[PDB]
């Protein structure tokens, strides 16, 4: 990128030391951290649990979130909506100037398998499978004990069982079309991609500058000038381009720091909410938390929080 | 900290000096003297195409001694200050001498282009050293035309820096082949000043 | 690594070159569809020159891209439009286990097609071209990550093998509507976790 | 005379470099949008300043404009440039022509009294009811003539539209020119003058290699936002 | 030793520019690394307070299984925790 | 801050070109963010 081929420019660049190495090293560190983030967030189960045979959960329809048994691709329904919502010419210009984009380690199909295992394990065994060996238990019992976890005596659930079912399958429906109406919710994913572009479309057009030289293309300088003015006019181009590269690298380092912090929050949220029951208020949205379901998304994670809200108050004297 | 008031604490300041307190000079035991006096006053200086070269070693090289009767209109140095000349040592000392035309004097330098620089005498760009050039019309010129000095006017390709070539083959200016003898558009590369 | 001993991992060396090995001068006859050096009215360039499908205006000569570059060029003697692509593509990386362990290595070329050889077993993969390794079809855990679900290791007579990542062991749950599972025995487990707290303080006097 | 308002007209292709679907921002000599300028009837074809450039539009019935004159004095004292037509071809000449105060063309070739110092003389290929638009720009060197014509050639102020002229003609004269004079046909029409000023403009390019939209940067701060 | 005063200035300018730029680079990376270490140490303080001074119901924050107690140990520039936790095993089937 | 009148200095600045954008961009990226922080700390109750 600094030299644009040709030997004279590299010959000069050799005299500027080895600035050219440590920026490679920093970018390498960024990429390795990027791998480690996802691997640490999603691999909190060591066993690939299969989707359970037959479907009977007392009236709870799970057909939307569980993966399609017929589709060879394992993206679920809501996952299809998401993977179609977020998108991802200067793309070839990036490769034309040595800006290499590297493939991510896991395949998004493997992310589908991981999350599918998480869903199957949670709905088939409660919170026990996070402790060690998985132990099965009927779903209605799990819902009863999860109520008892927040102080409501379990008998309540049974005497209202059917009613409760009617709500859940409705509520998810209200979510479904929601995502297909507005995608402003996915903006916190979209920005993560968008910023990247604004960097590169700068870094490339940064080549059009001069820094005081007489032509912004190295070959024009070499063709027009002799062997003694070449150094005095090309040193300024070298300095400017090295400056631009340093600026880009520093921006990447900072943005990686913020993304890493958010990834740690995602890991904590996955461990505390999906894999158990938490008393921490407002850590799972409004109201008392009951349970959770994770879903994949382009370089991101979606959580569905299922909570309990009272209503229709009455006065009494105490 | 640039204030008259400073809160309680600890602060970092400038480094500890430790003065040198002594100056020592170590030097070899050479007691000879350079032949520059006869080199500059030499009766005969060769032609530009046959520039004369000499190697000097094991002697002392004071430069103020020239200024007793020196007359150098043109002086140039590259990669060194003349002032420091008496304060340095030099592993290799090579002196080249020749006679040219004054108008061609500007051609002798690192990177200059022209007949002499491209055909007679070329200097590297990383060169360090000095050039001393003086008019000598009072001694090197005579009535009736002085032609003892020659130069190369034709050459197939430009010479390298620090290259001595004295080839006298008839240069082929035209497309007709050279038959080993003078012919049309075939000229002797040497010409007389 | 500026060292005589190398640890187990993957390292970057350089980007690939693909020499042009030919120079074309346009006031040399017109040459198409070969990675060559070319010149157009004093402008120097390098790459493969193929056909064009644009509509250059009669006064138009160069159609420029954003990065100071021109993608479409008009010939100075036959005045037809052609498209240009440089092809210096592909970062190169070397996969090796520990030097103290062995000396064979594997070479990975990134985003390049195996059909485009430029190189002197061969395996085409989603990451590009991988040479030196022998491919197998089983599963194990990861040792050295290649990319796109492929990971490699050193194994036994002994060489380097690439394989698909293993997510984990299969399992299934005996779920029903009246079955429960209860523990009977327990174990006390002791585990370690490590966290850094600080780094080494330094001081620099800039003036000296 | 009256006032002409530039309803997004005066556009031209900026340079000979091909583009396609590129939304690119440039700065050059343009005609500011909706600008109020002078419009002349015909009867007068006076000498007018030519400091920067002219977008010259002619409404007429047929070939009423005999051509153009350029110079600084329009006399044999200084070199002058004459663009005329012989009913089949356009002729461009740079000579110290003795231009009279009334270089009329009666349809008597009384444009110039004498011809000397003929530094340039060139003939080109063959060229209300007719609205022909031209763009003349000059540097101390090459000179650019851009051409267009419209079938919406009515008599009143030009309708709102959008098109880009092309750099059809480029010819070197090298001479200094600061004033221009219209040459009409004395038969026994109207014309718009548009001054060119340094302006920044945004250019929108379609699927194919053309221009079909532009934005004036300095019209209002809303335009500045569109620029950013 | 080789050049005069003005030449010395027009030469030393480049060296001071380049070296100062290198020192700027080094200080920037030091700042970023310090921030990351600070986050790690903050997590360590929270964890030690929660899992040594007391007992936590948070799952997988203290090691796999249900958590019983913890022990701290020191190490060069770091701290190490031994978690003593509880894991069930030998499951059996029954009718509910 | 760089030139401060003397249009020659601004013309000289334009050869570097892009830089002046990102500066003005970067601060704004900070400048807006600040207000968000305040809200997250106080706007959790949705009534008065
Ligand atoms: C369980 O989930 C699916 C998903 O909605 C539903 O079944 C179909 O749902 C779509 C649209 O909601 C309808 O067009 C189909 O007619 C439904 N088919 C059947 C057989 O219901 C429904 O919510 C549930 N299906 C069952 C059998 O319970
Ligand atoms: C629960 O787990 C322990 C783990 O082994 C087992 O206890 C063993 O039982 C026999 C006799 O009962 C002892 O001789 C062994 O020493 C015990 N093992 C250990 C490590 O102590 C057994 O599986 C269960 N406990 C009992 C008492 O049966
Ligand atoms: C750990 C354990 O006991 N698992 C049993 C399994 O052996 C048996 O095959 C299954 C159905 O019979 O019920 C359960
Ligand atoms: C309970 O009594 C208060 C006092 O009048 C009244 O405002 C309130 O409406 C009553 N509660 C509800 C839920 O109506
Ligand atoms: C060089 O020539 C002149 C004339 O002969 C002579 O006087 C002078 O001493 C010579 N230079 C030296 C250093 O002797």
């Amino acid at each position: 990128y600094i030299c644009g081929d040709s030997t004279e420019c590299s010959n000069l660049l050799l005299q500027y030391g080895s600035f050219c190495t440590q920026l490679n090293r920093a970018l390498t560190g960024i990429a390795v951290e990027q791998d480690k983030n996802t691997q640490e967030v999603f691999a909190q189960v060591k066993q690939i649990y299969k989707t359970p045979p037959i479907k009977d959960f007392g009236g709870f329809n799970f057909s939307q979130i569980l993966p399609d048994p017929s589709k060879p691709s394992k993206r679920s329904f809501i996952e299809d909506l998401l993977f179609n919502k977020v998108t991802l010419d200067l793309i070839c210009a990036q490769k034309f100037n040595g800006l290499t984009v590297l493939p991510p380690l896991l395949t998004d199909e493997m992310i589908a398998q991981y999350t599918s295992a998480l869903l199957a394990g949670t709905i088939t065994s409660g919170w026990t499978f996070g402790a060690g060996a998985a132990l099965q238990i009927p779903f209605a019992m799990q819902m009863a004990y999860r109520f008892n976890g927040i102080g409501v005596t379990q008998n309540v659930l049974y005497e209202n069982q059917k009613l409760i079912a009617n709500q859940f399958n409705s509520a998810i429906g209200k979510i479904q079309d929601s995502l297909s109406s507005t995608a402003s919710a996915l903006g916190k994913l979209q920005d993560v991609v968008n910023q990247n572009a604004q960097a590169l479309n700068t870094l490339v057009k940064q080549l059009s500058s001069n820094f005081g030289a007489i032509s912004s293309v190295l070959n024009d300088i070499l063709s027009r000038l002799d062997k003694v003015e070449a150094e005095v006019q090309i040193d300024r181009l070298i300095t400017g381009r090295l400056q631009s590269l340093q600026t880009y690298v520093t921006q990447q380092l900072i943005r990686a720091a913020e993304i890493r912090a958010s990834a740690n929050l995602a890991a904590t949220k996955m461990s505390e909410c999906v894999l158990g029951q938490s008393k921490r208020v407002d850590f799972c949205g409004k109201g008392y938390h009951l349970m959770s379901f994770p879903q994949s998304a382009p370089h991101g994670v979606v959580f569905l929080h299922v909570t309990y809200v009272p209503a229709q108050e009455k006065n009494f004297t105490t | 900290l640039k204030s008259f008031t400073v809160e309680k604490g600890i602060y970092q300041t400038s480094n500890f000096r430790v003065q040198p307190t002594e100056s020592i000079v170590r030097f070899p035991n050479i007691t000879n003297l350079c032949p520059f006096g006869e080199v500059f006053n030499a009766t005969r200086f060769a032609s530009v195409y046959a520039w004369n070269r000499k190697r000097i070693s094991n002697c002392v090289a004071d430069y103020s001694v020239l200024y007793n009767s020196a007359s150098f209109s043109t002086f140039k140095c590259y990669g060194v200050s003349p002032t420091k000349l008496n304060d340095l040592c030099f592993t290799n000392v090579y002196a080249d001498s020749f006679v040219i035309r004054g108008d061609e004097v500007r051609q002798i330098a690192p990177g200059q282009t022209g007949k002499i620089a491209d055909y007679n005498y070329k200097l590297p760009d990383d060169f360090t050293g000095c050039v001393i050039a003086w008019n000598s019309n009072n001694l090197d010129s005579k009535v009736g035309g002085n032609y003892n000095y020659l130069y190369r006017l034709f050459r197939k390709s430009n010479l390298k820096p620090f290259e001595r070539d004295i080839s006298t083959e008839i240069y082929q200016a035209g497309s007709t082949p050279c038959n080993g003898v003078e012919g049309f558009n075939c000229y002797f590369p040497l010409q007389s000043y | 690594l500026k060292s005589f001993t190398v640890e187990k991992g993957i390292y970057q060396t350089s980007n690939f070159r693909v020499q042009p090995t030919e120079s074309i001068v346009r006031f040399t006859n017109l040459v198409k569809n070969k990675c060559v050096n070319f010149n157009f009215n004093g402008l120097t360039g390098t790459g493969v020159l193929t056909e064009s499908n644009k509509k250059f205006l009669p006064f138009q000569q160069f159609g420029r891209d954003i990065a100071d570059t021109t993608d479409a060029v008009r010939d100075p003697q036959t005045l037809e439009i052609l498209d240009i692509t440089p092809c210096s593509f592909g970062g190169v990386s070397v996969i090796t286990p520990g030097t103290n362990t062995s000396n064979q290595v594997a070479v990975l070329y990134q985003d390049v097609n195996c059909t485009e050889v430029p190189v002197a077993n061969v395996f085409q993969t989603r990451a590009g071209c991988l040479i030196g390794a022998e491919h197998v079809n089983n599963s194990y855990e990861c040792d050295i990550p290649i990319g796109a679900g492929i990971c490699a290791s050193y194994q036994t007579s002994q060489s380097i093998i690439a394989y698909t990542m293993s997510l984990g062991a299969e399992n299934s749950v005996a779920y029903s509507n009246n079955s429960i599972a209860i523990p009977t025995n327990f174990t006390i487990s002791v585990t370690t976790e490590i966290l850094p707290v600080s780094m080494t303080k330094t001081s620099v006097d800039c003036t000296m | 005379p009256a006032y002409t308002n530039s309803f997004t007209r005066g556009v031209y292709y900026p340079d000979k470099v091909f583009r396609s679907s590129v939304l690119h921002s440039t700065q050059d000599l343009f005609l500011p949008f909706f600008s109020n300028v002078t419009w002349f009837h015909a009867f007068d074809n006076p000498v007018l300043p030519f400091n920067d450039g002219v977008y010259f539009a002619s409404t007429e019935k047929s070939n009423i404009i005999r051509g153009w004159i350029f110079g600084t004095t329009l006399d044999s004292k200084t070199q002058s440039l004459l663009i005329v037509n012989n009913a089949t071809n356009v002729v461009i000449k740079v000579c110290e022509f003795q231009f009279c105060n009334d270089p009329f063309l009666g349809v008597e070739f009384r444009v110039y009294s004498s011809a000397n110092n003929c530094t340039f003389e060139y003939v080109s290929q063959p060229f209300f009811k007719n609205l022909r638009e031209f763009v003349f720009k000059n540097i101390d060197g090459y000179f650019k003539i851009y051409s267009k014509h419209t079938p919406i050639n009515l008599v009143r102020d030009l309708p709102q539209g959008f098109s880009a002229l092309e750099p059809l003609v480029d010819l070197p004269i090298g001479i200094n020119i600061t004033r221009f004079q219209t040459l009409l046909a004395l038969h026994r029409a109207a014309y718009y003058v548009g001054y060119l000023q340094p302006r920044t403009f945004l250019l929108k390019y379609n699927e194919n290699g053309t221009i079909t939209d532009a934005v004036d940067c300095a019209l209002d701060p809303l335009s500045e936002t569109k620029c950013t």
